[PDB]
């Protein structure tokens, strides 16, 4: 019934003011991290327990190595980009890379930049090719798309490779990664009501209240606790002069709490 | 990254065709390449699978199966100038380069006029035998007498006359050219 | 470029309870630039002994901070965040209710 | 222009230290050093992911490197031992799972002792009048003896340009004795012309080769002249 997934993200920041990191490269299956790499540190480092304790050594000297690479690539690629632009200062390169494995089998997979917070080429591994915001991006796409071998390489990675490696993990964490925490859920009271839920996990969580849904409902966001579990609630307000319950829906379980 | 295959020597005729295989296995997989070495130089890239099926460049092609874990390179209108030996390796899942020992492709010329002949050449100031003009199925033999040196077999093309020749030599210091050879 | 001013939340772990271990959470999201400096603050004051955790689709950033902290009735707890797009530090108290 | 790899060739006496260049101009991140023994493939010595970094391969052992420019992977043999007696190839490649791009190779020989590194001998052996008035051609036999280690590049210069056609040279040189290993050898190649080529009295034959051997500042103490790099020819007229 899950849908997991496996995502890096890349930053680079040129000129960035004293002692913060010039590239960061973190890992994630689902919300949980399992992967950091700083040019600060300048090493690969597991972010979960299970991480550290199902690779060994010789895992993460290589990927020490690999990321020492991206960090470069990303140094060069930013700089040529902000000549493309005649732009000085600090600007911002990223990089989103990831796939999704469904209960059914069927998989997703995604590969995008930004520069400066906004989108800059997409991946589509469907028809290998590449979309561009602007005539810079488009002269870089037009370059990448020259390359058959890279973008089959690419789509051969996003199909499978990330996959494999999701998978691997999935078993690695599948304690922490397949367990469900149920919501806590209690009602407060200007004359509101606060259906207010936390200590569930997965963060996906459905919350309203009815009386006939009432339509004026103030929102809180799903926030991470910081113990691997989550958050949120719901309010309204009372018209003084009509019975109200809250109705929570989580990991396929419905919840109501009736208010005398 | 495990393991990969490719026959040590390969042979074929000039102007035909010849499919050099490489079997391969891996948990991990991020592309196969063929690269083509000829004696005395570096190894130079030919082609990169990572799908399956067929890509293919003059007179060039490379196939790969992902189920079978196999793939060949694939030469068409064989010349003399593509003896080589032919590199194959897999990129595994932490982008270790797994290389092949390496297949050794030598072209035989259609030689239409065998004329096995030794003949013996004078110092031009001490002299030597060539083993000349014999079938490309011939073999050199080798040297059982260690105070007589036996070459390998050697192709030579006079490209302007369209004409090839196989060519072997011995030397010595009661030598004889005759019985020399065989 | 476009820049993103942080939101900026501040909340307990547990449900709050005065003399209780508990955690201050100031959850910091959907900036832009990436440079940015949390403090939690005990009654004015730095705390040292903060802990900090990535980018959502649309390339703004998001952090948790958060310290062990136990709360009492006196005590008032606060996040103190400064981004390029705040000429002053933005304050946001703790509320228990 | 490509790999830079330098020098083509070396001898190096047990216990010397030696550094092998290796320059890219293409901005290649990733640079490799292999080395090539028969039978046994290609084996990683050590490579770099980019400037600032470098990693072991499959055979670290005796080797260094250093990474201080994109341009540069120099490759060190601190202290030269007879195991290291190979073919060397410098490698660079844009990322990790791009194509690579191979020097020229450096071809090796490490001895106990650099008195027993010598030049060839070279002699042209002038056609048989046999071929010539049976086959119509006339194949000449260059030969190359005595030469330690087997760093050599023959050649064939017919009239002061050097030629292709017609030319078969052993790919690999002969043991003039199996038995030892600081064995001497032999190399042979032919040329073959028509008839007439060689019966024209202006055609002028040279085989040359090309030794690889000491620099003019190696020691050397033995009568014989010091065996540095040099090229020893022979050469013969056509003649009707």
């Amino acid at each position: 019934m899950r849908t997991h997934s496996l995502r890096y993200f890349r930053l680079g920041v040129s000129d960035p003011i004293h002692g913060v990191p010039e590239f960061i490269s973190v890992g994630y299956v689902d919300s949980h991290p399992i992967t950091t790499y700083d040019s600060v540190t300048r090493q690969a480092e597991p972010r979960a327990p299970w991480m550290a304790e199902n690779l060994a050594p010789d895992h993460w000297e290589r990927y020490t190595q690999l990321l020492r690479g991206w960090q470069q690539m990303f140094k060069v690629e930013l700089k040529r980009l902000q000549r493309h632009y005649n732009h000085s200062g600090s600007h911002t390169y990223q990089r989103m890379i990831g796939c999704e494995l469904l209960e059914d089998g069927s998989t997703t997979g995604f590969l995008q930049y930004a520069y400066d917070g906004q989108d800059f080429l997409i991946f589509n591994k469907d028809t290998l090719s590449w979309l561009a915001v602007d005539n810079v991006a488009h002269t870089i796409k037009q370059a990448w798309e020259a390359n058959q071998h890279e973008l089959l390489y690419q789509k051969n990675w996003l199909e499978e490779e990330c996959i494999a490696w999701l998978k691997r993990f999935l078993e690695y964490g599948k304690d922490t990664l397949q367990r469900t925490e149920p919501p806590l859920v209690r009602v407060n009271r200007v004359t509101a009501l606060f259906c207010k839920a936390h200590g569930f996990y997965p963060p996906e969580i459905y919350m309203t209240w009815m009386k006939e849904i009432v339509q004026e409902i103030d929102y809180g966001d799903i926030l991470p606790s910081g113990d691997g579990t989550y958050q949120a609630w719901a309010s309204i307000e009372l018209d003084p002069q009509n019975l109200y319950s809250c109705h929570v829906e989580h990991s396929g379980v419905h919840m109501v709490l009736q208010v005398p | 990254g495990q393991n990969i295959d490719q026959p040590t020597e390969m042979t074929a005729t000039e102007g035909a065709i010849v499919q050099i295989n490489c079997t391969y296995q891996t948990s991990g997989f991020n592309g196969l390449f063929w690269y083509q070495q000829h004696a005395g130089e570096a190894p130079t890239f030919l082609s990169y699978n990572v799908l399956d099926g067929l890509e293919e460049k003059g007179r060039f092609s490379s196939f790969l199966s992902r189920s079978k874990g196999y793939s060949y390179l694939l030469l068409k209108e064989l010349q003399m100038k593509d003896s080589a030996s032919y590199l194959c390796a897999f990129l595994d899942s932490n982008y270790q380069l797994i290389w092949g020992a390496g297949t050794k492709l030598i072209i035989k010329p259609d030689i239409q006029n065998p004329d096995p002949a030794v003949y013996q050449l004078r110092d031009s100031k001490k002299s030597v035998c060539l083993f000349t003009d014999f079938d490309s199925q011939t073999n050199v033999s080798q040297s059982k007498d260690s105070d007589v040196y036996i070459t390998d077999k050697c192709v030579l093309d006079m490209r302007s006359m369209d004409f090839k020749s196989n060519s072997a030599v011995a030397w010595s210091n009661d030598f004889a050219c005759a019985n020399a050879f065989n | 470029m476009i820049q993103r001013t942080p939101k900026i939340q501040v909340y307990s772990r547990h449900p709050a309870e005065n003399g209780k271990s508990n955690f201050l959470n100031c959850y910091v999201s959907g900036f832009h630039p990436s440079d940015i400096e949390v403090d939690l603050l005990k009654n004015g004051e730095r705390i040292e002994k903060v802990e900090h955790s990535s980018f959502s689709k649309d390339w703004s950033f998001y952090l948790l901070y958060y310290t062990e902290f136990t709360p009492t009735e006196k005590d008032e707890y606060a996040c103190r965040v400064n981004h390029v797009t705040l000429s002053q530090p933005k304050i946001v108290k703790w509320d228990r209710d | 222009a490509g790999v830079t790899q330098t020098p083509k060739f070396q001898v190096l006496k047990t216990g010397q230290s030696m550094t092998l260049q290796c320059a890219q101009d293409m901005n290649h991140n990733y640079m490799y050093w292999y080395r090539q023994d028969p039978g046994m493939g290609l084996r990683l010595i050590y490579y770099s992911a980019s400037e600032g970094t470098t990693d072991k391969g499959e055979v670290p052992n005796g080797y260094n490197v250093s990474r201080s420019t994109t341009e540069d992977f120099p490759l060190r043999l601190l202290s030269a031992a007879p195991s290291q007696t190979s073919v060397y190839f410098c490698a660079s490649s844009n990322r990790e799972y791009s194509p690579l791009h191979f020097g020229n190779g450096t071809r090796l020989t490490v001895t106990e002792d650099l008195n027993k590194v010598f030049p060839p001998e070279v002699a042209v052996f002038e056609p048989s009048e046999a071929e010539i008035s049976h086959t119509q051609k006339a194949t000449l036999v260059c030969l190359a003896t005595g030469f330690y280690p087997d760093h050599v590049e023959l050649s064939w210069w017919v009239n002061g340009k050097e030629v292709h056609s017609g030319v078969c040279t052993d790919p690999q040189p002969l043991k003039e004795q199996p038995a030892l290993n600081d064995s001497r050898y032999a190399l042979s190649s032919r040329l073959r012309v028509s008839a007439t080529f060689w019966q024209d009295p202006r055609n002028h034959f040279r085989c040359q080769v090309q030794f690889y051997g000491l620099s003019e500042n190696d020691e050397w103490t033995q009568d014989r002249a010091k065996p540095v790099t040099q090229i020893v020819s022979a050469e013969a007229w056509g003649r009707a």
